[PDB]
């Protein structure tokens, strides 16, 4: 505990992401809305804005 | 027989087709879709792409 | 480090607004994506190497 910050332990988590052609399962905290068709709107699908 | 008129139509058709297909090039960037760059990358370094 | 735990995280709601109210997290460097704006992307399956 008395050593310098250069020698102190540091926990480290590496979050490796993946993006392939498959139904995604890890999304963010965004509440989905209903589907309103036949009207020019802003679609915000999984990875297509 | 009517080739001297179909040639201009084919020329303008292929000139529009190649102009549309040129949007499928990255021109040294990481992708060809801007929504794919603005979503992942932040505005600071999205300019160079 | 020679036995790093690799947890496969799928079928999740990745809320990245919970790791900042904890102890000071330094060196939040994302390679390929921005640090923020991660709450609007749907990944398929992520891996946490701790």
């Amino acid at each position: 505990p008395t050593y310098g910050v250069g020698h102190q332990p540091y926990r480290v988590v590496v979050l490796s992401f993946e993006l392939l052609h498959a139904p995604a399962t890890v999304c963010g905290p965004k509440k989905s809305t209903n589907l309103v068709k036949n009207k020019c709107v802003n679609f915000n699908f999984n990875g297509l804005k | 027989a009517l080739g001297k008129l179909q040639d201009v139509v084919n020329h303008n058709a292929q000139a529009l087709n190649t102009l549309v297909k040129q949007l499928s090039s990255k021109f040294g960037a990481i992708s060809s879709v801007l929504n794919d760059i603005f979503s992942r990358l932040d505005p600071p370094e999205a300019e160079v792409q | 480090v020679y036995a790093w735990n690799r947890k496969r995280i799928s079928n999740c709601v990745a809320d990245y607004s919970v790791l900042y109210n904890l102890a000071p997290f330094f060196t939040f460097k994302c390679y390929g994506v921005s640090p923020t704006k991660l709450n609007d992307l749907c990944f398929t399956n992520v891996y946490a190497d701790s």
